[PDB]
């Protein structure tokens, strides 16, 4: 028997499904959303780490000269220098008094450690939704994984059960992402060998292990001081070193709907937007003959205390009068109040109690056991404790019923006028109809 | 790592006063998990008092 319904995407919300089948006793379900994983698709653009700059010995050449010879190096900078006079410990070697040339050499390299702390550049499109959802009827718990998408069919205990595509399609993830250690950040990075010195990206690698590099960093050589021997050298600081202080919040503690970022693989999880539409098919034998069940008449519906409170805060007691006793099935068909238990102990005294929860001042819904119906009225108090730790377990729904006190005080006003203009109505016509008469 | 104390909180009519006593600076954040989100984050130095 096919079945079809939608569940809000609230993790922890009690859902309850009600099937009427005509030839069987309703039948209850309850499903759970226990953990979601929204899971975006990622292109790697390039990554990023500090860099190292090698600077190797200089080559004093003396009592000649030296030629710069051009070489495939990232950054490469090479110049000679005439005239230098170098000193060491225990003398000046180069006899030659200004015929001197000292050859000065530098570039720049990936750092050591770059393969345990590096910055990641993403591309981030078309999220794919995967839940974890607990379901519970008649005897059968057991929770299941599922796709989110109505192209994976899961069977639980016969049963097969199909979970359709999210109605929203609402990412917290931007276009573009950098991605480090546990931390997702919205930043948009320059292009692949365009990065500017001393902001985030001066030095590129295609991947962790490529050999190729694109750096600048305005590396930049100096004439060395007289008498020495040092190849002096300018260079913009790290980029990476300055993004690391200066990143600036996070996705972790910027994520609208309250789902925390979470990072190898990048996902969000326990985020709760939108419907998930649910289709089902149940087997015959998860059902109950209708002669099997008891008969129910006579129901009828009285309210203890009610509360309008977050947490369960309404009693509820139901009149009856059966033949035998067992098992039937409870549900309320208005979500302005949503029942506690999804089956009850039916018995020959006569009296049953259920809990509910409501957010509007009036309730007003039908509930049945088994097959009979029942309307319930009840006036509710505000509660007095300001703030709770745990979530909302009602619908959220404020409106109160027709028959509430302020809504009868506007009928019975709107009525007194609608009386006193229908009067007029009354006379002004039968005046008109008197005069035309003549 | 160490693990600091819990704030004292005081309810109010969708408020919250919040009393902070750290022994050395912190890192205090919180944000509104509705549809927009209202962000902060400070570095907490000395005993504070904070409305949320
Ligand atoms: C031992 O020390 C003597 C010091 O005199 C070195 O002689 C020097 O040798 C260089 C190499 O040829 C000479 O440079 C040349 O200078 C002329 C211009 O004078 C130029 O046209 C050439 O192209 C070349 O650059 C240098 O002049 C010469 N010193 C003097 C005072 O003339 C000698 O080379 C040293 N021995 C060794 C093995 O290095
Ligand atoms: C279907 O299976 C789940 C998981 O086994 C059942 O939930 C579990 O219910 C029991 C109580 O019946 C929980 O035990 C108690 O948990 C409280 C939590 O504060 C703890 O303080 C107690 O000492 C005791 O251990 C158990 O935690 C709970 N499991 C989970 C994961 O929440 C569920 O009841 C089953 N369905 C039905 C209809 O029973």
């Amino acid at each position: 028997y096919e079945h079809s319904t939608v569940m809000p995407n609230v993790v922890g919300f009690p859902y309850k499904a009600h099937i009427e089948r005509p030839g069987y006793s309703p039948l209850t379900l309850q499903m759970q959303v226990v953990e979601t994983s929204l899971e975006p698709t990622l292109n790697l653009e390039y990554i990023t780490c500090e860099y190292k700059t090698v600077v190797p010995s200089p080559y004093v050449k003396c009592c000649g000269a030296s030629e710069c010879s051009t070489k495939e190096k990232p950054d490469y900078q090479c110049k000679v220098y005439t005239g230098v006079y170098p000193f060491m410990w225990g003398g000046a070697y180069c006899f030659c008094d200004s015929e001197n040339t000292q050859l000065s050499e530098a570039y720049v390299d990936r750092s050591d450690v770059c393969r345990h702390d590096h910055a990641s550049a993403y591309k981030a499109h078309t999220a794919s939704l995967k839940a974890k959802v607990r379901v519970m009827y008649g005897n059968v718990n057991q929770t299941v994984d599922v796709y989110v998408n109505g192209d994976h069919a899961v069977t639980i205990g016969g049963t097969q059960f199909i979970f359709g595509p999210l109605s929203s399609a609402w990412t917290p993830f931007d276009n573009k992402i950098v991605v480090y250690k546990d931390e997702v950040f919205n930043q948009d990075f320059p292009p692949y060998g365009s990065g500017q010195p001393g902001r985030f990206g001066d030095i590129q690698s295609r991947t962790v292990e490529s050999n190729d590099l694109y750096a600048n960093t305005a590396l930049k050589l100096a004439r060395p001081s007289p008498g020495m021997v040092h190849v002096p050298y300018t260079q913009t600081p790290s980029g990476f070193k300055y993004w690391l202080k200066e990143k600036g919040t996070a996705l972790n503690t910027k994520a609208p709907f309250g789902c925390q970022i979470k990072t190898n693989p990048v996902r969000a999880m326990n985020c709760a937007v939108g419907n998930i539409p649910v289709s089902m098919n149940l087997p015959d034998s998860a059902f109950t003959r209708i002669v099997e069940a008891p008969t129910i008449i006579d129901l009828t519906c009285t309210v203890a205390t009610c509360t309008h409170s977050s947490d369960f805060g309404g009693v509820l007691t139901l009149t009856y009068k059966t033949d035998k006793n067992g098992d039937c099935s409870v549900h309320s068909h208005s979500n302005v109040a949503t029942l506690q238990e999804a089956t009850a102990k039916v018995k020959t005294a006569g009296k049953v109690t259920l809990h509910f929860s409501t957010a509007s001042a009036s309730p007003s819904f039908v509930v049945s056991l088994c097959s009979a119906r029942a309307t319930c009225s009840a006036s509710c108090e505000p509660p007095k404790d300001h703030i709770v730790p745990y979530a909302a377990s009602h619908s959220n729904v404020v409106f109160p019923d027709m028959s509430g006190t302020a809504l009868s005080w506007v009928q019975k006003i709107s009525g007194g006028l609608g009386a006193f203009a229908i009067g007029a109505i009354l006379v002004l016509v039968v005046v008109t109809c008197i005069g035309l008469r003549r | 790592v160490p693990m600091a104390r819990e704030p004292t909180v005081i309810h109010g009519k969708r408020e919250v006063t919040l009393h902070l006593h750290p022994d050395h600076p912190t890192l205090f954040s919180y944000r509104t998990l509705g549809e927009d989100p209202q962000y902060h984050e400070e570095w907490v130095t000395a005993a504070v008092e904070r409305t949320i």
